[PDB]
């Protein structure tokens, strides 16, 4: 009996059995004191004969497929200090007789199929330390009051269960409890004030419930408190200033609640705060200067609130800041230059605010910044030339501001830049040919600007998926170079001064799902090649130009087209070439010179009558029976 | 498993 995995007692009989990761299967010495069969891929029920070893202090069945209920006689072993049934399929209620185990220290039921309530008998276990039952979706009911009687409790977690109701005031009694995890559950009601009575509490995870009332002030008296995750609940009221009295607290998440009030000035006292998340609340006030005393702060997410004022200039005092999101507030003044002294900033989102003045150039001196999102503010000035200094810029959105002048040619310095949106501004001049040097640029939106001059195919990086130049002053002709953007998908040139023929090389853009040429000076006949992208699916808008001739025959090949608008042109002839397009959803042929009959299909009887009326000869016909 | 504790996932425009 010297076999590996077996331990004999000093009186010679078998004491311990140990097996792990042996890839077994199926179902599964009255002195044996510890039994571990774990990672064995066993199935079926726990044999009710498990009670036949009356000497067991430890039963570890964890990480198998084992099924059925938990044999109640497993609770007839009163020397058991450890029970791990976790990571199995066991179903059933938790037996009341569990209270009969005086010596149970660690109890692990988690990641099972279990259901029912938690027996009120857990309070009979006076030496219980870790209770982890979470990851049972049907384990439910209120948390029993008697839970306050487990005096030595250290870890409680019920996370990802159906557990509901209010945490009982009983929790005042666990004076050694370090971690309470009940998260993504059915909990409701207010956090009980009496939780301020757990002195040893370190981490509180109540996130993703519906928890009402307000955050109890008494949480400030928790001297050892470290992590607070309250996010996605109903929490109302002001953030308690007493949280500043919790020295070890490096993490606070109140995101997505109803809170009101000011971000507390006492937060300055918090020397260890790495992450502060308040997003989606009703919080008001200015950002307090004392929060800049927060040296270890990496993430500050204050977005989606009522915060007012100017961004504090002392923000330079936080040298470890990575992510700063203030979007959807009411913030005034300049983006302070001194924000560029946070050398570790990866991401800034100041979008949806009132910020004014120019964008300080020093921000583009940030070497690790992949995201600058300033969209929707009152921003004015030029885009600094220093924009090429920003090596890692990936996502850039300046849209919805007043920024003036030309787009600096340095932006072609940026080799990682995937996404730029400068739409809805005052920008002028030509689009700088230097942008052709953005190797990575897939999405470019310049729409609603004052841009002018002549487009060029040599001006565009070949990797572009998406281009919107609409609503500008752009003139002359669409270049044949357009045939070189083979990955292009949406292309919108609408509302410009563009003219001439449509170049036939558009047919060599093989990826195109959307083409909007609407409202320009284009003329000539719509080329035969336009029907040659089988890819055109989403939309084709040729409206409001000078096009003449007949709708081209190859058009019947656009079998995936769902929207076509040819309105306000000089086009003539019939629509017969359009009568086989079954996926055609929206068609605007109005204000043209078309004539001839349309079938009585439910499609064409949907076309407005004024639509047909703006043409030369259009009318619905009736087929000869 | 049931997932380890986490912060609300951050959102930007
Ligand atoms: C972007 O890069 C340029 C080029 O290295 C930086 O600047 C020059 O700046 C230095 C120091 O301020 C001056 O001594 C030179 O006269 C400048 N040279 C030229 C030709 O302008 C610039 O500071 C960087 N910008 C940012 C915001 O980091
Ligand atoms: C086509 O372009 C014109 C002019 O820009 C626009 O007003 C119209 O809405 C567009 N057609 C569709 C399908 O919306
Ligand atoms: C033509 O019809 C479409 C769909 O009804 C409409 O949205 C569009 O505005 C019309 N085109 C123009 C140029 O008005």
């Amino acid at each position: 009996c010297n076999w590996t995995g077996v331990k004999c007692n000093r009186r010679g009989e078998v004491s311990e059995i140990q097996l792990k990761e042996k890839q077994l299967q199926g179902s599964l010495l009255k002195s044996l004191t510890s039994l571990t069969l774990s990672s064995l891929q066993l199935t079926g029920v726990i044999p009710k004969e498990i009670g036949d070893f009356t000497e067991l202090e430890l039963l570890d069945l964890s990480d198998n497929s084992l099924s059925g209920d938990i044999p109640v006689e497993i609770f007839r072993l009163k020397k058991l200090k450890t029970l791990s049934l976790n990571t199995n399929n066991l179903e059933g209620h938790i037996p009341m007789e569990i209270g009969n185990l005086s010596g149970l220290v660690e109890l692990m039921l988690f990641d099972n199929k279990l259901s029912g309530e938690i027996p009120r008998s857990i309070g009979e276990l006076k030496n219980l330390q870790v209770l982890r039952a979470g990851g049972n979706k049907n384990l439910r009911g209120e948390l029993p009051w008697e839970i306050g009687n487990c005096e030595n409790l250290v870890m409680l977690g019920l996370a990802e269960t159906s557990l509901s109701g209010k945490l009982p005031a009983s929790i005042g009694n666990l004076k050694r409890v370090q971690t309470i995890a009940i998260y993504t559950s059915l909990l409701s009601g207010p956090i009980p004030d009496e939780i301020g009575y757990c002195t040893e509490l370190q981490n509180l995870y109540l996130y993703q419930n519906s928890i009402s009332g307000s955050i109890p002030t008494t949480i400030g008296g928790l001297k050892k408190l470290q992590s607070l995750l309250l996010w996605q609940n109903n929490l109302v009221g002001k953030i308690p200033t007493e949280l500043g009295n919790c020295p070890e607290l490096w993490l606070i998440d109140f995101s997505e609640n109803l809170l009101t009030g000011t971000i507390p000035r006492s937060f300055g006292k918090l020397e260890n705060l790495q992450e502060l998340q308040l997003s989606v609340n009703q919080i008001s006030g200015t950002i307090p200067e004392e929060l800049t005393n927060c040296t270890k702060l990496t993430h500050l997410e204050i977005d989606n609130n009522l915060i007012t004022g100017e961004i504090p200039s002392l923000m330079s005092n936080l040298r470890s800041l990575t992510m700063f999101f203030a979007w959807q507030n009411k913030l005034t003044g300049n983006i302070p230059q001194s924000l560029s002294q946070c050398r570790e900033l990866q991401a800034i989102d100041l979008s949806y605010n009132s910020l004014s003045g120019s964008i300080p150039k020093e921000i583009f001196g940030l070497r690790n910044l992949t995201k600058l999102l300033l969209l929707s503010n009152d921003l004015s000035g030029f885009i600094p030339p220093d924009i090429g200094n920003c090596t890692n810029l990936y996502r850039l959105r300046l849209n919805g501001n007043r920024l003036a002048g030309s787009i600096p040619s340095e932006i072609g310095n940026l080799k990682n830049l995937n996404f730029v949106d400068i739409s809805e501004n005052r920008l002028v001049g030509s689009i700088p040919p230097a942008i052709s040097g953005c190797e990575s640029l897939e999405f470019l939106d310049l729409h609603t600007n004052s841009l002018s001059g002549s487009l060029l195919g040599t001006t565009l990086p070949k990797s572009l998926k998406f281009i919107d130049f609409s609503d500008n002053a752009l003139s002359s002709t669409l270049p044949p170079g357009i045939g070189l953007l083979t990955e292009l998908t949406k292309l919108n040139l609408a509302k410009n001064r563009l003219s001439g023929e449509i170049p036939r090389e558009i047919s060599t853009c093989r990826s195109l799902q959307l083409l909007n040429l609407g409202e320009n000076d284009f003329s000539g006949e719509i080329p035969d090649e336009l029907g040659q992208i089988p890819s055109l699916a989403i939309s084709l808008n040729l409206s409001c130009n000078r096009f003449v001739g007949e709708i081209p025959s190859r058009f019947s090949d656009l079998k995936n087209l769902g929207v076509l608008d040819v309105s306000h042109n000089q086009l003539t002839g019939n629509l017969n070439v359009l009568t086989d397009l079954q996926n055609l959803v929206s068609l605007n042929i109005s204000y043209n010179d078309f004539s001839g009959d349309l079938p009585n299909t439910p499609f064409f009887r949907r076309l407005p009558l004024s639509d047909l009326a703006s043409n030369r000869g259009l009318y619905i016909s009736n087929a000869i029976s | 498993d049931y997932p380890k504790p986490s912060t609300r996932p951050p959102r930007h425009n």
